[PDB]
């Protein structure tokens, strides 16, 4: 096997629901990289999630004793990996063909090769060619303003600096790191320290980057990025899984009073009469009960109306139930809260 | 408006120091020309119509070898104004003095005396009209530069620099020296302001030539502190703003030691400053012409070389240079009226307008002023400098660095035999 | 009289900096339009006076660039209808000035016409569906091919120059007409060799023994005409033959900056590496079958019949 | 694997030979982990479509150790013979390198030379055995012909270099380079003329090296060897390929160097061995040759490229040839490990 895909499964206020299972698209957060890391080659992949998630490739689950750093997870799965392991996020949503960074592992022999997207704190150093990494540190590490070596500069006259770069933790490892890791337990938290290790040590260790600035390359972890992410969904799942309908499920019991463009539904989810649902996905067997407007908004499933509301950019986490004829404009309702007919403001309300 | 330039004919430093009492800088030949010849015919080929020449230090020598060149004549078009006086001693003295007498009212060109260089400056013209028109003449001056490599021997260590341009623009928002450095300091005020095109580049020579505008005269005149370009850069770039030029097919280059003149005089003779080439006699002068042959093989009029002597490679030939017998000349500028010995060998030399090598020496890389004297079975180490008529005495050989003139305190002692 | 010498001096600069116009026949005319000025703004009472004054004035255009042979032509010229109109008139020194001047004017008349005259003989030569070559840029083979194409359809193969690649301007420039022009290196040259039927590529000067001038290459090129007998053909206006010898001496060829060949960017190499470029070089006449001109098919050999009608013996020297 | 895409408008008269583009690949329709196509072959077909390794000697070296990579990793199905099965299961990875580059003839050579080998595996000979064997012959070929079979040359062409003899060395040939480096070291104070050519421009390589080397260089165009040539008392070439009938397969400008020469009288001399030489004849130019990309033909000459856009135009074909013959009477030596043979009885002692 050329390559041995690992995916690490191991911000706050929807957590109660595991986040690798985060509804995302009224489909599984976990269920973006394995779709991605699937229908091109690997008949094989390694997951290292704990027990709440019980996650087509017969994927092989590790649960977790206690919560550890991405490397010591690494570390930990030495024995079931025999070559060079390709190491995947459990939250990232990219449309990139993978043979991009793949090209830049195999043709240039490389001893690691990563991916990062434009935004739409961090230094990272470009060559002219605009593939080579040459340098990288983060603003709260150094005190010094920057430090660039001589030697770095002398075969490298010319650098590109960037600031705005995301980083998508999608790194293609060579074998020897993980014995180097392996033998130098210190080392935690790959993405933070091993990768400015690498990079440092090449003035061989060689390093290369595909820099994008046409895709999505969503990496959810806050919840700013989670609305964002979900939003985009919509044009990407048509071309991923063009088979299920991007309208809804065949068992559904949805009314059938149109007011739907460009939005999904779940299974089950009974509409009631003549809403209003503009660019937002709804849940899992939701009951909608009346002429209710949800304007790009998320609902996770199980979240009922009753008369008449108002829905509008705002998340509902899953068993939540509102009251009569609220209106939501850019909320947060907790999961199980029962809010009666009034105006909400900004106000993160949790349970 | 029609073009004008400042030319600066005194280095106010010591740098040429074993020398320069005597004579100039801008008056050392270069390649059997003075230096301020060459600057002044790029001055004259970029366009500029009018130039102002500042010079104090030996100031009459300058102004007597400048009135009898090409350039002062009724037929010529870039008219020179010869401007004396013994009061100012730095670049920003005469930059503050310029504003004071008004003399520049457009876009100028501030260039040293000892400028090598063929650069046409139009498309920077354009490019500075443009950006000061359209930017409500935001930007001040526009720092000419040229690629290549840092380990060409055109860049030495003293010129060296380091730059972080925003690429977009190519605007300069950081400039330091690399003077005995092994790691370079970048401020994080410029990745704050733009994280665009920001971009550290390391492959560019310092050509020297900078096109500004009277705003920078008149910020020179505000600080009085100022006193060099490079302390105008350093403290624009804290507190207006510079932007740049990169050229890549033309070349350019001032000299400042005697590395710098070596690699001048190489790219000369190899005919890297077309069409300032020996032969092309860009002055117009009976005692400069020439005659290009294969192996770039230069030869004035009525040499008369010696049997057996084999010119190898890159050597110029003043008129009335008389060589001996089983000679062996290569990489190397032989002046005007030069006798030259018998079984004597020149590497990488530089023989002046008068000197006299007797037979059995061997030259190689070295450097000899004005009527200097070597006697027999005298070998002469790399980087050993003969200034001013000196002498050496027979069967000695002189260490590699041994600077030989007839100052007490500045070298060895007189030439004395 | 001050702006004429203004005149002479900025062409003499013009020259010496850098070739303008590039056009040769423009060139020329414009040393035609300088020379007919300095004639009718001087004082002179004979006709030696004058020759010499023209002699002086040619020999610092020369001397500027011995590289370009087209000046130091038209001087020539100059010279010799001076003393055709001389020669007429004293077998007596006023009435020069106006047969000078017409005389100029039809010569200068004439100049302006040497481009269709050249352009009509393409009919038959070129032929249909025969493979042709030309190297470098050159307009009056240019338009030989652009007129020939007219009513013929044929494959023409551009060979750029190396150190500038001017061929790709005549390669565009043909294919806008629709003739399938085809563009390769300096090396493909013997490769291509088996297919050409014909050759037909311009020059820059004309010697005494019908040899050329034109810019790199050309000697190679002939040479594999040569070896697989393919006929090469020499497209050039008749002031471009110049009463030079082949060669005295070196600095035949001048010799640009180079920068060209090889770029600064190398490193530390350049200063212990010798790097040269050449932008002419000696063709011999044995390599060439016939000459286009204004009369029409010139044999290599009959090339100084025309000397004596163009040229003075004594102003061959200058 | 799909066919490799063609790439802009071809040659009439090289209508025939294939052209391809640098910048598309064949790998963006593969699996990420390489199944149809051995990953070694995957890496040496990116490699050499990018133009990574070019050398005729050095793309030898790579193929056979990718082959050496390709016969380990191989494993004898059930009811299977190793001798026939891996000769029909080869087929397809040299099927697929043959699209991302054309093959040399050398290249031809060390396939039929592994493919008799193969096939004269015993059949009682086990797997580990036949494996070690297969491999210990593939690598005492390279050492006995690739690195050993210089010495020869270079000795032999010791005599060839007086003191005060000018040499001028086309494009960057290992062997040639070579030969100069091992016989400057020896006593003989010759100056080298390095000539080379666009787009290419591969005569650097050599020239750098030489003057590392302490050795006096030259570097000038084609066009300027006729200038140059005059002084120049011998020209040493690179032969790709000997051919049949006596014919030197080598660079595009090496044909035209040689006639060049011819009329300066200065004698040319051609070194290479003898496992270069295939049994094919053919005498032209057109029949069998390589179409490099178009777009090295065009340069930034000036501020602006007269070659920008030459798509737009309908009659308008850029040409980029990479290989001609020279005829035998053009060369008057051939320098080969067995001797100092003649160029007409080449193929005889060849034999």
């Amino acid at each position: 096997m050329e390559f041995q895909a690992v995916v690490m499964a191991v911000t706050d206020l929807t957590s109660s629901i595991p986040k690798p299972l985060l509804p995302v698209g009224n489909k599984p957060l976990i269920w973006y990289p394995l779709n991605l890391l699937e229908r091109v080659g690997f008949e094989e992949v390694i997951v290292v999630t704990t027990r709440d998630v019980q996650k087509k490739p017969d994927i092989v689950c590790i649960p977790d004793d206690a919560d550890m750093g991405t490397a010591d997870s690494l570390r930990y799965i030495y024995p079931k990996l025999k070559t060079d392991v390709l190491v995947l996020s459990c939250d990232l949503i990219t449309d990139v063909a993978l043979h991009e960074v793949v090209d830049l592992f195999r043709a240039y022999d490389a001893s690691l090769a990563m991916l990062m997207r434009k935004g739409q704190r961090d230094f990272i150093g470009v060559d002219s060619t605009g593939k080579r990494l040459l340098f990288m540190a983060n603003e709260a590490d150094l005190d010094e303003e920057l430090v660039i070596k001589g030697s770095i500069l002398q075969k490298h006259p010319r650098i590109r600096f960037h600031t705005g770069l995301v980083d998508a933790h999608l790194y293609c490892l060579k074998k020897y790191i993980v014995d180097f890791l392996m033998e130098n337990g210190s080392i935690t938290s790959i993405r933070s320290e091993l990768i400015p290790y690498l990079v440092r040590k090449q003035f061989q260790v060689r390093c290369y980057v595909h820099i994008m600035k046409e895709g999505l390359c969503s990496r959810v972890s806050t919840l700013g990025l989670y609305m964002e992410a979900n939003r985009q969904v919509p044009k990407l799942l048509s071309a991923l899984c063009p088979e299920e309908p991007p309208v809804h499920s065949s068992a559904q019991i949805v009314s059938k009073h149109l007011v739907g463009v460009d939005s999904l539904i779940g299974p089950e989810t009974q509409i009631g009469e003549k809403s209003s649902i503009k660019r937002s996905v709804i849940g899992s067997s939701c009951l909608i009960k009346d002429r209710v407007t949800i304007t790009n908004c998320l609902l996770m499933n199980s979240v009922t109306v009753e008369e008449g509301s108002n829905i509008q950019g705002s998340v509902i986490c899953n068993n939540a139930v509102i009251e009569k004829g609220a209106d939501i404009k850019d909320c947060l309702i907790g999961s199980g809260q029962r809010i009666e007919a009034k105006a909400k403001r900004v106000n993160e309300v949790i349970v | 408006p029609p073009l004008q330039a400042v030319l600066v004919a005194d280095s106010f430093d010591r740098r040429f120091f074993p020398i320069s009492k005597d004579q100039p800088r801008v008056l050392l030949p270069l390649a059997n020309v003075a230096l301020i010849d060459y600057t002044l015919e790029f001055l004259t080929a970029t366009g500029v119509q009018e130039t102002f020449v500042f010079c104090c230090w030996k100031a009459a020598q300058i102004k007597e070898h400048l009135l009898k060149s090409k350039w002062c004549r009724p037929t010529s078009l870039n008219v020179v104004r010869i401007i004396t006086s013994e009061l100012y001693r730095s670049l920003g003295d005469v930059l503050r003095d310029v504003d004071a007498k008004a003399l520049v009212r457009s876009d100028f060109l501030l260039v040293y005396g000892d400028v090598i260089s063929n650069i046409n400056i139009t498309r920077a013209l354009e490019e500075h009209r443009l950006r000061r028109k359209l930017e409500k003449n935001v930007s001040v001056m526009t720092m000419i530069f040229k690629e290549s490599s840092p380990s060409h021997p055109t860049r030495c260590h003293e010129d060296n620099v380091v730059v972080a341009v925003d690429s977009t623009t190519n605007r300069v928002l950081h400039f330091q020296k690399t003077q005995g450095l092994r790691r370079f300091a970048f401020p994080l005020s410029l990745f704050q302001g733009s994280s665009d095109g920001v971009e550290v580049r390391y492959d560019l020579l310092d050509c020297h030539i900078s096109i500004c505008s009277p705003q920078v005269a008149q910020l020179f005149t505000d600080n009085f502190d100022y006193q060099t370009r490079d302390d105008f850069v350093r403290g624009l770039l804290v507190n207006n703003q510079i932007h740049m030029h990169v050229t890549a097919k033309e070349y350019g280059a001032r000299v400042s030691n005697l590395h710098m003149y070596s690699a001048v005089c190489a790219d000369v003779i190899r005919r890297w400053v077309y069409p300032l080439t020996p032969e092309a006699n860009f002055t117009d002068s009976t005692t400069q012409s020439c005659t290009h042959s294969r192996h770039n093989i230069y030869r004035g009029p009525e040499v008369s070389l010696g049997h057996g002597s084999i010119l190898e490679e890159n050597v110029l030939l003043g008129s009335g240079t008389v060589i001996g017998s089983n000679c062996f000349i290569t990489n190397s500028v032989i002046g005007p009226g030069c006798h030259i010995g018998d079984n004597v060998v020149l590497d990488q030399t530089y023989l002046w307008q008068g000197v006299r090598v007797a037979a059995g020496a061997q030259i190689h890389q070295s450097l000899l002023c004005d009527n200097a004297e070597v006697k027999e079975r005298v070998t002469l180490k790399p980087r050993s400098v003969l200034t001013s008529q000196v002498v050496v005495g027979p069967n000695i050989t002189l260490p590699e660095g041994s600077v030989i003139s007839l100052h007490p305190p500045d070298a060895e002692e007189d030439e004395d035999d | 009289g001050s702006e004429l010498s203004e005149r002479i001096e900025s062409f003499v600069e013009t020259l010496k900096r850098g070739g303008g116009p590039r056009s040769s026949e423009e060139m020329a005319r414009e040393t035609l339009g300088l020379l007919r000025q300095i004639i009718t703004d001087h004082r002179w009472s004979n006709a030696g006076e004058l020759m010499e004054l023209i002699r002086r004035e040619g020999r610092r255009m020369t001397a500027a660039q011995p590289s370009e042979t087209t000046v130091g032509n038209m001087v020539r010229r100059v010279l010799k209808i001076i003393r055709e109109e001389y020669g007429r008139l004293h077998g007596h020194y006023a009435q020069l000035q106006s047969n000078i001047i017409e005389a100029i004017n039809e010569l200068l008349v004439e100049l302006e016409g040497t481009m269709e005259n050249i352009a009509a003989q393409a009919l038959e030569h070129i032929h249909s569906n025969e493979v042709i070559m030309t190297i470098g840029f050159s307009r009056t083979v240019e338009a030989f091919l652009k007129e020939a194409a007219r009513k013929r359809k044929f494959h023409v193969i551009v060979a750029e120059c190396a150190p500038f690649c001017q061929g790709h301007e005549m390669a565009v420039n043909l294919s806008k007409a629709g003739i399938e022009t085809t563009v390769m290196t300096d090396a493909a040259i013997f490769a291509v060799m088996s297919r050409v039927n014909k050759v037909i590529i311009g020059t820059k000067t004309i010697l005494a023994n019908g040899a050329l001038r034109a810019v790199t290459g050309t000697h190679t090129l002939a040479l594999a005409a040569k070896h697989h007998s393919t006929p090469l053909i020499v497209c050039a206006p008749m002031f471009k033959l110049s009463p030079q010898f082949p060669n005295e001496e070196d600095s035949f060829h001048k010799f640009v900056a180079p920068e060209e060949v090889l770029p600064f960017t190398e490193g530390d190499i350049l200063e212990k590496v010798s790097v040269h470029c050449p932008v002419f070089d000696y063709v011999p006449p044995e390599l060439i079958t016939l000459f286009i001109s204004n009369i029409g098919g010139n044999a290599p050999s009959y090339i100084y019949r025309l000397m004596s009608e163009l040229y003075h013996p004594d102003d061959h020297v200058l | 694997v799909p066919t490799r895409k063609d790439y802009g408008s071809k040659v009439s008269l090289f209508s025939h030979l294939p052209q391809y583009s640098r910048q598309n690949s064949l790998t963006q329709f593969m699996s990420i982990p390489s199944s149809v196509i051995h990953p070694a072959m995957v890496r040496l077909g990116l490699q050499y479509s990018q133009g990574l390794v070019s050398g005729s000697n050095a793309r030898c070296i790579a193929l056979l150790r990718a082959l050496q990579q390709v016969i380990q990793d191989y494993t004898t199905p059930p009811n299977e013979e190793l001798s026939r099965d891996l000769v029909n299961k080869l087929k397809p990875y040299m099927s697929f390198l043959t699209q991302c580059r054309p093959l040399s003839a050398s290249m031809h050579n060390a396939i039929k030379f592994l493919n008799k080998e193969i096939t004269s595996v015993g059949s009682s000979k086990r797997e580990e055995e036949a494996k070690s064997e297969l491999r210990a012959a593939i690598d005492r070929y390279v050492q006995e012909k690739i690195v050993l079979a210089a010495q020869a040359i270079s000795r032999f062409a010791y005599q060839k270099i007086s003191n005060g003899d000018v040499i001028l060395v086309y494009g960057c040939s290992s062997l040639v380079s070579r030969i100069l480096q091992e016989a400057w070291t020896e006593g003989r104070r010759f100056r080298v003329v390095v000539v080379d050519s666009r787009p290419w421009l591969e005569g650097r390589h050599t020239l750098r090296s030489l003057v590392h080397a302490g050795v006096p260089a030259s570097y000038l165009l084609i066009p300027a060897a006729s200038y140059v040539l005059p002084e120049v008392s011998k020209v040493l070439l690179g032969a790709h390929a000997l051919l049949a009938n006596g014919s030197v397969m080598s660079r595009v400008g090496t044909a035209q160097l040689a006639l060049v020469a011819r009329a300066h009288n200065v004698p040319v001399l051609v070194c290479c061995e003898t496992y270069k030489f295939c049994e094919r004849v053919q005498t032209d130019a057109f029949v069998s040759n390589e179409l490099d990309d178009p777009d090295d033909l065009q340069c930034k000459r000036g501020e602006h490229v007269a070659l920008a856009n030459w798509q737009n135009h309908a009659s308008l074909r850029l040409l980029n040839l990479v290989y001609d013959v020279t005829p035998p009477e053009l060369v008057d030596l051939v320098i080969t490990e067995l001797g100092m043979i003649p160029c007409s009885s080449v193929p005889v002692v060849l034999r």
